[PDB]
């Protein structure tokens, strides 16, 4: 049948659903790792090359104020070449929003020679990683106690992985990328930039940039670093040349964080007697151990953890999903707002994009780590390992985790959304005094406010001496202007932003609902008792009980992909408002700051209205009008995205029992006219039809909001 | 277990919430009721018809009182092409003062909407000129919304019910449905037409004080 | 012009007329 | 009715309704549906053999 | 309560008996079929409607038919 | 006329009462009386 | 205004009524349909037509939606690359030659009752067709809104109305014709018209009965 086709293709990467082995499991993983390392590399060097051959890079580096960037050409076919727009500089191209060009000036670039030996450097090392991935399965792979050393994995991946690749990156940075922007910053054309290894051979070349370098290594060896004080800088702040941040902070960033790292991976305890054991440390987290205050975890505590961890590939995976979607969303909230690269952040689309992508991509980590923790508690978890202690202990009161998650979604979506409907009819009514508003019925973020008001009397400097400047601009300071456009600036927090917050604290609460009851459920529960004997993935168990359609672990991560959507929707919205309204713009000859938006940030987004005519509608009459013009594949893009979105509720909304009855009456006719196949034609499963139609739905709403942001930026921004 | 519903006893025993909703979505399902016999399903159908049609009548009653009442009738038939039929008052004290005076509007002197179902064209056509034109006959419709709230508890007396042959007649209802609903109801309407609507199009007041002295022709019947 | 007080007023107590009626109709239908 | 005998099936409640089987084996022990009848199409959960009746099957070789 | 009937097409494999989590289902010996045995259903009352009897038969049609029929506590499956 | 609500038409005192009785004072009785009926046993 | 919320009111209704229709006439066939008393009679005939049925409205349904979409999305994508003349356009002739036959001479085709001596417009037996004087002045004034022009975009949404015509008939008479039972569900009659599923066995059986037609076919009403 044709179930087979698509259960193939499902059952294609889950190793454990054949003959589970863990040495073998483990083999298979090590060496798909590798693969996963050589598309990454195969895809960084397309970048590289697209970037070296396909650009606008060496003429956007010469004035990146008026010029766009622009790194993908098209073909003169089917009229297609519309898409190639003016970017300044007579170069006709797609201007591209993910700030490789940013990236490039930041670490030293200043040639399409040097992008091409990265590309090359690229698609070497991809043929390297399926070789190791080839070399460590089907020659010489490891075996389990390999795998299981926790300790010399812990000490090899915080000083060798994290602290030697920030120490050789404050190596490029010193002597590479702190001479190359200095010059760049200072107005050095690009024919009399030196070339990266000159900083080098002519040490000489160094010393009138830096004088410290004439005194040499040997201050740092005597521990006399002050001497340093002029490359590894504590500034803060700016640079009001590019806007991005001090590269002299960057590289005592990247000097700071490496020694940390370097003493973080002598913490575990190896093959020589010196540091601690992960069973230790778990063994004595318990009582009498603990504080007072943690009685309640009980006599054995993390006593039974350490099973997990020999044994369980997935629990793993959901720790670290979980916390590279904590890594994307920091990524996120730090590059706006501190950016790091120059022309960043007047740029306003790359901001944009990037804010966008890094807390889309934390979302659906955060979605898998709550997926591979139901299928550790299905498939891996053993109840002997785990007896009175804090995973046993957990779900024990699984009733009592849940019900108040449950009230807590109703209490933040009472106490958020419905104070939005509570301005929407007061202002309907003509009672503007009585909205919750910063001219009605106030609701102050006092606590953000007062963090600002912290934040910036600690650099002056009550409790930070040792900077200038502040650590963002967004916490306090002044304006910081590149090319009269504002680069950032300090974000008032008022009404509006009291409420925008408490609805994104209630859409992760009930994201946080969807995905915990289906981990903490996902054995058994009071309506199916053998739940985890069906399986993590199963329809249901049939219509009694009242009905038990998903009740799966699996259902609950297909209900909660809808919900991490709607909450990161939000997200995404509220960024893109607040910076066009209260952040991004232009400082005019006056001294006077016209925003994108206005400033109507404050007084339009406390209503559903205003976020329907003032977000909604007005701000994609950009994507609208784009037809006939440059960005008219974003306009085709917007009107695709709404298909799809439609076209996924027939799989959402339907069950798969119509279709196979509406499928024999065409299989009826394809039998009278002698042209029958051999599989035999199936509707869809029901966790078939779950799959293809969230899929749908994600897809259909995140392209339509990707083109509505990139078409208004691409074209205001 | 629970008196409520009275016409399904596997429902009386439900002990959840599904009794209180399986209840209303079945409760005008009558042949799956308690010990319906198809006799009585006929006659519970057809006082059911009864009651559906008072609620007819008294649905346009209540909009013919409302045009009179609250309505601009009789300042509409002025100039139907520069006025706004309103449809009734508006009564909300959570209204603000921007909201009393943006809805004070086509003239009026209170909080109003504007009528967009052309009940004021309809009526203006076949021949209502007054507010007391419009209010009698909201009286009417009043009583006879009353008068098929009563023949549906008279056939539901057990003199009065019809048995099943008489339900299954289905030649008596064609030839009475056809003449008499659909023939006679069109001729009396004919009759509204040349003896109202037409004098009242030209200037003429017919009313039920001087219809029995104006013919609807200057050759009259003749 | 428009009703009188004594014309709403009237309309209101005849009302009560399919009021008792609708009543005597709802409670003989059934329960 | 025997083995080697490709029948018809005349059951409406079945898959196989209209369609033609193999016979695999026929009791003689006196059961309700001796027939054994095994198919080339399969049904909608896995099935390609079923017990029929004698009555409810026509032969066509 | 849900019916549960058993038709005269069953083959007395017992597989509807062991998916049973309720125990709804015994066997009874017939002589109708060759296992001379056949499914019966006389704890109708616990019968939750969970339709995992009629997943296990293997007889086309089904030789075990559930008809979900009035709640109660019990077969709507509460523990409150 | 524009500061609060107000009729000009005949007895307009009666949706200053009717909506009050008919929205949010008889319900709560109406809905008291509903709940009885249908918990009877 | 009133135009326009009649029109709508009037229409949405109408849908309505017409899905109640498939609708009581399915759960007629489960509930009072005798077979017996029905034997060999036209009620027999498409409950054993009943796959050609589907199958026929299954293809004007693909047919339809299949060239309405795809020459839909082929303008999107001319007007959007800056070639809005080579947009496929086809003229509505079928429609405009009957406007033409009512009283239009507005396309210049000038043949019955677009003709003054027609046959059709004098009434040569007769010459007592009083309407028709008045009547052309109806058909051949621009304000009014009896016979509106009709161009190459009214031909793609009547296409698409005739879609979801077939559609919405197509999930219906499949709900009615399968109400008593189909190979997945051969004893769907003793279930009942509503009934949630069969369990997810046999491949699984979500919305299988015919209530979950009128279901699905009530969004096909509404779009
Ligand atoms: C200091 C030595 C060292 C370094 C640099 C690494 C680095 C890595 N290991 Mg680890 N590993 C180590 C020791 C080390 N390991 C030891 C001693 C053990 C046994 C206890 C393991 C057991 C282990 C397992 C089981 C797995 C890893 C994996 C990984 C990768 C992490 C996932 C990833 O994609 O990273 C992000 C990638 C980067 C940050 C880019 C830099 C990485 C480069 C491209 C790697 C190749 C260059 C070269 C070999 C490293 C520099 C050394 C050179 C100068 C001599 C990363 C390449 C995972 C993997 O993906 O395997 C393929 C994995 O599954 N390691
Ligand atoms: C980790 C990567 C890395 C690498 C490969 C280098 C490499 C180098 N450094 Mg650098 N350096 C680094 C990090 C690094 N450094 C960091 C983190 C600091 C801050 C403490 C410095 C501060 C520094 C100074 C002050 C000087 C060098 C110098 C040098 C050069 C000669 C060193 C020698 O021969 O002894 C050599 C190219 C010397 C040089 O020749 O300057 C160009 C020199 O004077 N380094
Ligand atoms: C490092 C990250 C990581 C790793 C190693 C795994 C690994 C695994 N996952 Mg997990 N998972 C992850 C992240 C990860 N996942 C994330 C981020 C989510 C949230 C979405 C999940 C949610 C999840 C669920 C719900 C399930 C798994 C399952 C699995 C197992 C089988 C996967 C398979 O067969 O699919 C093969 C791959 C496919 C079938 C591809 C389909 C992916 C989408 C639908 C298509 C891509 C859309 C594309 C981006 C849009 C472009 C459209 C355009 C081309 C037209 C395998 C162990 C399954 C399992 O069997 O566990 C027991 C399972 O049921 N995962
Ligand atoms: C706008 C449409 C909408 C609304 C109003 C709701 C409302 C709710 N959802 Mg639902 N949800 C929706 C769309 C919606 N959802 C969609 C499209 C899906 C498919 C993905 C879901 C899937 C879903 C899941 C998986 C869950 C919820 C839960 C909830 C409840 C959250 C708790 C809460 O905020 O209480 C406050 C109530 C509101 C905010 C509703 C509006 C109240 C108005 C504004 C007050 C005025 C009424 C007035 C007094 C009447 C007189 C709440 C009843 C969760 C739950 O039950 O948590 C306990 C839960 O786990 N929903
Ligand atoms: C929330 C509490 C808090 C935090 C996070 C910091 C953080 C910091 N302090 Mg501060 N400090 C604090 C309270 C705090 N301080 C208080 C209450 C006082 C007494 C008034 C100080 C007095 C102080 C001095 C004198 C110095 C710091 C410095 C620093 C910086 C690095 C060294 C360190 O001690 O860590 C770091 C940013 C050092 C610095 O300026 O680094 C550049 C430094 O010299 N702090
Ligand atoms: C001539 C005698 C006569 C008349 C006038 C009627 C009239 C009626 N009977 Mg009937 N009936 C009769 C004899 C008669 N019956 C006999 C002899 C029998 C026994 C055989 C029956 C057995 C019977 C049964 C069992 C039932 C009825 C019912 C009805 C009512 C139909 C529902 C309705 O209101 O639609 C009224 C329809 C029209 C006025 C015509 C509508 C035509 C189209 C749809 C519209 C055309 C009008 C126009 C274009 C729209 C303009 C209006 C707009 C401007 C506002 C109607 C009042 C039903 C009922 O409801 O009982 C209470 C019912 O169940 N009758
Ligand atoms: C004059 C028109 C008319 C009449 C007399 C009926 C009468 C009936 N319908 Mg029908 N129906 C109609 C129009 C009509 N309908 C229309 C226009 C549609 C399309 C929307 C339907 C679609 C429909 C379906 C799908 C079903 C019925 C059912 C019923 C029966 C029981 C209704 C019930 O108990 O719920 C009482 C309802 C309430 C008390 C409130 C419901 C409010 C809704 C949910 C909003 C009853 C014989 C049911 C039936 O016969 O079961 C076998 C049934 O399943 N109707
Ligand atoms: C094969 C196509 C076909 C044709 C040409 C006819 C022809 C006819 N039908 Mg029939 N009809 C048919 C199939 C057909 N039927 C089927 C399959 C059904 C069941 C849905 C019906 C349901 C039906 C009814 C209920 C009635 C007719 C009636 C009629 C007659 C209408 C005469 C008139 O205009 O008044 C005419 C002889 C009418 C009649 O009986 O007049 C003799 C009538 O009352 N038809
Ligand atoms: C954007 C929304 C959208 C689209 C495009 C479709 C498209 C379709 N529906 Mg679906 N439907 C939808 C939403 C949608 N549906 C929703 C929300 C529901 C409620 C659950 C349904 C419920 C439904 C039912 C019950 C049925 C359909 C059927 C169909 C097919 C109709 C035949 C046709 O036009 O072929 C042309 C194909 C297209 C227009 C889309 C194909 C995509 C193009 C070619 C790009 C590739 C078509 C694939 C019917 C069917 O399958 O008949 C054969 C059918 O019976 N739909
Ligand atoms: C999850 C978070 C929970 C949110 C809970 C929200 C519940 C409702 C919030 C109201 C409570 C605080 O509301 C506080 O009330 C006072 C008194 O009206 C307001 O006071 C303000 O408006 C009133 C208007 O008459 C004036 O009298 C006063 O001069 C002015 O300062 C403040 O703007 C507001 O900050
Ligand atoms: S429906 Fe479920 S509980 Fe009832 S007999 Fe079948 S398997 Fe047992
Ligand atoms: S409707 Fe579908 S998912 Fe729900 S119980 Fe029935 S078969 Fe299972």
């Amino acid at each position: 049948t044709t179930t087979w086709i698509w259960d193939l293709h499902a059952d294609a990467h889950d190793f454990d659903s054949h003959t589970t082995d863990l040495e073998d499991i483990s083999r298979k993983i090590f060496s798909a790792h590798f693969g996963h390392l050589a598309v990454i590399f195969l895809w960084l060097s397309g970048m590289y090359f697209h970037g070296a051959r396909f650009s606008n890079f060496s003429s956007w580096m010469t004035d990146p104020i008026h010029i766009k960037p622009s790194a993908q050409v098209v073909w003169p076919i089917f009229g297609q070449e519309i898409l190639n727009a003016d970017m300044g500089d007579g170069f006709r191209g797609i201007q591209i929003t993910s700030g490789l060009f940013q990236m490039w000036r930041g670490e030293g670039f200043t040639h399409e020679f040097q992008l091409f030996w990265t590309a090359i450097g690229a698609l070497v090392m991809a043929a390297l990683m399926m070789f190791a991935g080839w070399f460590h399965y089907h020659v010489r792979a490891p075996k389990l106690d390999w795998f299981r050393n926790w300790e010399s994995m812990m000490n090899h991946h915080l000083a060798g992985l994290l602290g030697l690749g920030s120490l050789g990156w404050a190596g490029h940075l010193i002597h590479v990328a702190l001479p190359t922007n200095k010059l760049l910053d200072a107005g050095v054309p690009l024919e009399d930039i030196p070339l990266p290894h000159e900083f080098i051979l002519n040490k000489s070349l160094m010393v009138d940039l830096y004088p410290s370098f004439a005194e040499g290594v040997k201050p740092f060896f005597t521990l006399n670093w002050s001497a340093y004080a002029d490359f590894l800088t504590f500034k803060g702040g700016l640079n009001p040349v590019t806007g991005g941040l001090w590269m002299t902070d960057i590289a005592h960033h990247h000097v700071a964080i490496a020694v940390l790292f370097i003493i973080a991976g002598h913490f575990y305890r190896t093959n020589w007697g010196i540091g601690h054991s992960f069973r230790e440390l778990l063994d004595d987290a318990r009582t009498p151990k603990m504080l007072p205050i943690f009685n309640f975890i009980g006599p054995v505590g993390h006593r039974g953890l350490d099973k997990i961890f020999e044994t369980s590939w997935h629990a793993n995976l959901a720790i670290h999903l979980v916390q590279f979607g904590t890594a994307s969303l920091l990524v996120a909230h730090h590059m706006y707002a501190m950016p790091p690269y120059p022309y960043l952040a007047t740029d306003y689309a790359t901001v944009t994009s990037l804010f966008t992508h890094h807390v889309w991509i934390a979302g659906f980590c955060i979605v898998g780590g709550a997926a591979h923790a139901a299928i550790f508690l299905v498939r891996d978890y053993n109840p002997a390992d785990h007896v009175n202690n804090v995973l046993d202990r957990t779900l024990r009161h699984r009733d009592t985790v849940v019900s108040h998650l449950a009230w807590v979604c109703q209490f933040l979506g009472f106490h958020s959304f419905a104070m939005y409907c509570h301005n929407d009819t007061m202002r309907a009514f003509g009672r503007p005094q009585d909205m919750f508003s910063d001219t009605g019925i106030q609701l102050q973020p006092i606590f953000a406010q007062w963090v600002q008001q912290i934040q910036t009397m600690a650099v002056g400097g009550v409790t930070a001496p040792g900077l200038g400047g502040p650590v963002s601009h967004a916490f306090g300071g002044g304006v910081v202007a590149i090319g009269d456009k504002i680069a950032m600036m300090p974000i008032q927090l008022g009404t509006a932003d009291f409420l925008i917050h408490h609805i994104h604290a209630f859409t992760i609460h009930v994201t946080v609902l969807v995905l915990l009851k289906g981990v903490l459920f996902s054995r058994n529960s009071r309506l199916i008792p053998d739940k985890g004997e069906l399986g993590f993935r199963f329809p249901c168990d049939g219509p009694g009980r009242g009905g038990t359609c998903q009740v799966s672990a699996w259902d609950h991560v297909f209900l909660g992909l809808f919900w991490m959507y709607n909450s990161l929707s939000i997200v995404i919205f509220h960024f893109f408002w607040k910076m066009q309204s209260d952040v991004w713009g232009t400082v005019g000859a006056d001294g006077t700051i016209s925003h994108i938006t206005g400033g109507n940030f404050a007084q339009a987004s406390i209503t559903n209205n205003g976020w329907l005519r003032d977000f909604l509608w007005a701000q994609a009459s950009q994507v609208i009008g784009s037809y006939g013009s440059a960005l008219s594949a974003y306009g085709l893009f917007f009107l695709a995205g709404h298909f799809i979105f439609g076209f996924s509720l027939m799989f959402l909304f339907s069950g798969r029992g119509y279709w196979q009855e509406l499928i024999e009456s065409i299989v009826w006719a394809h039998n009278k006219l002698k042209i029958t196949t051999a599989i035999q034609p199936r509707a869809l499963s029901i966790t078939q039809g779950r799959a293809v139609g969230v899929a749908h739905y994600l897809l259909g709403g995140i392209v339509t909001t990707w083109a509505f942001f990139l078409a208004r930026m691409a074209a205001i921004g | 277990a629970t008196k409520f519903p009275k016409f399904s006893q596997d429902l009386q025993r439900d002990p959840t919430t599904r009794r209180l909703f399986y209840a209303i979505a079945t409760a005008h399902d009558f042949e799956s009721h308690d010990g319906m016999s198809e006799e009585n399903l006929y006659q519970r159908i057809f006082a059911s018809h009864f009651g559906h049609l008072a609620i007819i009548f008294l649905w346009i009653s209540g909009i013919l009182f409302h045009v009179a009442w609250q309505g601009n009738f009789e300042q509409w038939i002025q100039d139907p092409l520069n006025n706004s039929p309103i449809a009734h008052a508006i009564w909300d004290a959570q209204f603000g003062p921007p909201a009393i005076a943006a809805y004070t509007q086509a003239g009026a002197m209170n909080p109003v909407d504007i009528c967009y179902s052309g009940v004021y064209h309809w009526w203006y056509t076949i021949g209502m000129r007054t507010n007391n034109d419009l209010f009698m006959g909201s009286i009417f419709l009043l009583l006879l919304s009353s008068v098929m709230l009563y023949a549906g508890w008279l056939h539901l007396q057990p003199r009065f019910r019809p048995g099943l042959a008489w339900f299954k007649n289905a030649e008596s209802r064609l030839n009475h449905h056809l003449a008499g609903l659909f023939g006679v109801s069109s001729l009396a309407w004919t009759g509204h037409l040349v003896h109202v609507a037409l004098p009242e199009s030209r200037g003429q007041h017919v009313g039920w004080d001087n219809f029995l002295s104006i013919r609807p022709h200057p050759e009259g019947l003749a | 012009m428009t009703l009188s007080e004594t014309q709403v007023f009237v309309a209101l107590v005849i009302a009560l007329v399919p009021a008792i009626l609708a009543f005597r109709l709802s409670t003989e239908l059934y329960k | 009715v025997q083995r080697g005998s490709k029948v018809r099936i005349l059951r409406p409640e079945s898959y196989w309704y209209r369609d033609i089987g193999t016979v695999a084996t026929v009791d003689q022990s006196g059961i309700r549906y001796p027939a054994i009848v095994r198919f080339d199409k399969v049904n909608y959960y896995g099935i390609s053999s079923n017990n029929f009746a004698l009555s409810e099957l026509e032969e066509v070789e | 309560s849900h019916s549960v009937k058993i038709y005269d097409t069953c083959i007395g494999c017992t597989q509807c008996v062991r998916a049973c989590p309720l125990d709804v289902l015994e066997m009874v010996p017939w002589d109708g079929c060759k296992a001379g045995s056949i499914a019966s259903s006389p704890r109708t009352e616990d019968c939750v409607g969970c339709k995992r009897c009629e997943t296990a038969c293997p007889t086309d049609f089904l030789s075990i038919r559930v008809y979900l029929g009035a709640e109660t506590t019990r077969s709507m499956g509460l523990a409150y | 006329d524009m500061t609060q609500l107000t009729g000009a038409y005949a007895a307009p005192w009666l949706p200053w009462i009717m909506i009050p009785l008919i929205f949010y004072i008889l319900p709560f009785p109406i809905f008291a009386i509903i709940f009885l009926w249908i918990e009877r046993e | 205004t009133t135009m326009s919320a009649l029109y709508t009111h009037h229409q949405y209704i109408a849908g309505f009524l017409m899905i109640g229709a498939f609708a009581h006439g399915a759960i007629f066939l489960i509930r009072d349909y005798d077979p017996e008393a029905n034997r060999d009679n036209v009620l027999a005939r498409m409950l054993a037509h009943k796959e050609a049925i589907i199958s026929h409205l299954s293809w004007v349904s693909l047919f339809l939606g299949f060239h309405t979409l795809g020459l839909y999305v082929h303008n999107d994508c001319e007007v959007a690359l800056g070639s809005p003349e080579k947009q496929i356009l086809i003229e509505p002739v079928f429609a405009q030659w009957t406007q033409a036959f009512h009283g239009k001479a507005l396309y210049g085709i000038n043949s019955l009752l677009s003709n003054p001596d027609s046959v059709a417009s004098t009434a040569w037996p007769n010459y007592g067709n009083v309407w028709l004087s008045g009547w052309l002045e109806a058909v051949n004034n621009g304000a009014n809104s009896l016979f509106l022009t009709i161009g190459p975009g009214d031909l793609l949404v009547h296409h698409a109305i005739a879609l979801g015509l077939h559609v919405t008939t197509l999930i219906l008479v499949k709900g009615a014709l399968d109400a008593r039972g189909s190979k997945l569900m051969p004893d769907k009659k003793d279930f009942g018209y509503s009934f949630p599923c069969d369990g997810p066995g046999r491949g699984g059986t979500c919305d299988i009965s015919a209530w979950d037609a009128f279901y699905l076919a009530t969004f096909w009403m509404l779009n």
